[PDB]
RNA sequence: GGCCGCUCCAGAAGAGGGCCCCCUUGCCCGUUAUCGGGGGCUAGGCUCGAUGUCGGCC
């Protein structure tokens, strides 16, 4: 009697492209059931994008993706599917699939009383690029109370995500790395920074490693202190 | 004509222990037909309640929810250290179905002063034709905090991007990036480069500059 | 004046339609689907009624 919802089929596709979603649940019967797509721009909340039952085959939209995507249901499979047609940068999002149990003794449909993990959809002209890699160097003008504080600039890389680490991981306390953001060029920038002792600066070294597996760059740089 | 749900506040920190009541208000009447989910970070949401106030199976008794015409609320009785979360209200009494923008609950800690550190653009960028300025305020609390640029003592607007991180999972505090962006050719024409950090935690303004080329 | 009627005029004429609110769906109901009852409005703009300030007949 576990209910689960397993989704697939995001990916990147470019403005105007298609992608398929599938979301395969067990159990419980989807002709049991009212099925929808949620989707979650990043940082963003919740929007509905259509919903499907599949023992009548009703369905509804969204206004904003009338036309362009086709909810659908396999109950020989138990599963259902979100087909998007002409997409677009605005429909990047994370896409849940979730359900509503079907009550007989009920009058309506009520709440989405399950949501799937979620699949990841990103449109964008942009083309695959890993990142420039830019020291954030502590200077002797910049120490406060016996901290320096040094990182890397990882800038214009496409798509998301790159992983940075210090020092192969051995320098972990005192480290941030930002949230990506998005540049108006369509491609992402962040930096890493790390806090550590300015008496330090001379007797340790600091590297960051920069991972982005999308353009398979593996990039070690050294950020050492500028003298005068 | 679809049904608004407005949440607020969009952030509150509270303690655990403490009694936590977020509210959400319908634009027009959905009568008890409101639902309340629960997300955290990288995870798909969770029912809470639904028809306003019936708590959904397995749902601990801790959250309750309310109705006052058009205003409702979740409850949280004492918060545990689990419910630091992401709070929607959805409304069903129309179609199509409208979510609240989210509450985020934090956790509230004591008030710390940022650390700021301004770094100018490596030779390295400017040699490639741009120049990213970065103002780093590091391990604050609260999370609101103003960074004003100037260059050469005009200030800037439009060119720069703010990115925070997400609580320490250690002492619950911020850390944020003001990164200014210009071409080579801009920077050069300039000459003093500012960040100005406002915040709780600070007597006044500071402010973190440098000259270009020295 | 009388009878017949709405095919044109009048709005002097009320139902349909539409909007809002209360009741946790509350006689009975309810399309795998949000009702019912009550309350607050919208009139001459469409339909269907009704009417005469209208038309026909005598
Ligand atoms: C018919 C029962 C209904 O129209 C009359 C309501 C009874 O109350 C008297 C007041 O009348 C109104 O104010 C109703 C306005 C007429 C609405 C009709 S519906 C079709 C047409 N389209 C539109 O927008 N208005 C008119």
């Amino acid at each position: 009697s576990e209910v689960q919802l397993v989704e697939s089929g995001g990916g990147l596709v470019q403005p105007g492209g298609s992608l398929r979603l599938s979301c395969a649940a067990s159990g419980f019967s989807l002709s049991s059931s009212s099925m929808h797509w949620v989707r979650q721009a990043p940082g963003k909340g919740l929007e509905w994008v259509a919903s499907i039952s599949p023992y009548s085959g009703s369905t509804s939209y969204a206004d904003s993706v009338k036309g362009r995507f086709t909810i659908s249901a396999d109950t020989s499979k138990n599963t259902a599917y979100l087909q998007m047609n002409s997409l677009r940068a605005e429909d990047t999002a994370v896409y849940y699939c979730a359900r509503t149990k079907y009550h007989y003794k009920n009058y309506y449909w009520w709440a989405l009383d399950y949501w799937g993990q979620g699949t990841l959809v990103t449109v964008s002209s942009a083309s695959t690029k890993g990142p420039s890699v830019f020291p954030l160097a502590p200077s002797s003008k910049s120490t406060s109370g016996g901290t320096a504080a040094l990182g890397c600039l990882v800038k214009d890389y496409f798509p998301e995500p790159v992983t940075v680490s210090w020092n192969s991981g051995a320098l972990t306390s005192g480290v941030h790395t930002f949230p990506a953001v998005l540049q108006s060029s369509g491609l992402y920038s962040l930096s890493s920074v790390v806090t550590v002792p300015s008496s330090s600066l001379g007797t340790q070294t600091y590297i960051c490693n920069v991972n982005h597996k999308p353009s398979n760059t593996k990039v070690d740089k050294k950020v050492e202190p500028k003298s005068c | 004509s679809d049904i608004q749900m407005t949440q607020s506040p969009s952030s509150l920190s509270a303690s655990v222990g403490d009694r936590v009541t977020i509210t959400c208000r319908a634009s027009q009447s959905v009568y008890y037909s409101v639902a309340w989910y629960q997300q955290k970070p990288g995870k798909a949401p969770k029912l809470l309640i639904y028809s306003a106030s019936y708590l959904y199976s397995g749902v601990p008794s801790r959250f309750s929810g309310s109705r006052s015409g058009t205003d409702f609320t979740l409850t949280i009785s004492s918060l545990q250290p689990e419910d630091f979360a992401t709070y929607y209200c959805q409304q069903y009494r129309r179609r199509p179905i409208t979510f609240g923008q989210g509450t985020k609950v934090e956790i509230k800690r004591t008030v710390a002063a940022p650390s700021v550190f301004i770094f100018p653009p490596s030779d390295e960028q400017l040699k490639s034709g741009t120049a990213s300025v970065v103002c780093l305020l590091n391990n604050f609390y609260p999370r609101e905090a103003k960074v004003q640029w100037k260059v050469d003592n005009a200030l800037q607007s439009g060119n720069s991007q703010e990115s925070v991180t997400e609580q320490d999972s250690k002492d619950s505090t911020y850390s944020l990036s003001s990164t200014l962006t210009l071409s080579k050719a801009d920077y050069e024409k300039h000459k003093v480069y500012a960040c100005e950090v406002t915040h709780q935690g600070l007597s006044s303004p500071v402010t973190k500059s440098f000259n270009r080329g020295e």
